[PDB]
């Protein structure tokens, strides 16, 4: 007497959309090198050279 | 709504043998005016999520 659909009752809305994405991204960060405040650094040779004497 | 329905024949002619006449007469018909009325309810959050698709 009410007749019948011809699509399944559902929730309109997906959940793809109503979401909000931060703008940034959190990156792994891992130890940290402190060699050069400990002894420093020093520029001597060039690149393809062999020894220091 | 009406109809006139209207008169008349002829007579030929000739002086002094009389003029004839014409007439009418009307009828009327009347119906019913039937009205049917729809409307629709929205909501503020409603609204928004629809906008989302």
């Amino acid at each position: 007497n009410f007749t019948a659909p011809v699509t399944t009752p559902s929730i309109p809305t997906p959940i793809q959309f109503l979401q909000t994405w931060l703008p940034g991204f959190v990156k792994v960060m891992t130890a940290a090198r402190k060699i050069d405040e400990i002894i420093g650094i020093d520029t001597v040779g060039s690149w393809e050279d062999q020894e220091i004497v | 709504q009406g109809i006139v329905e209207p008169a008349g024949t002829a007579v030929e002619y000739g002086d002094h043998t009389n003029i004839p006449l014409t007439s009418w007469n009307a009828n009327f018909e009347r119906r019913t005016i039937v009205r049917g009325e729809l409307g629709m309810m929205v909501g503020t959050l409603e609204e928004g999520r629809a906008s989302a698709i």
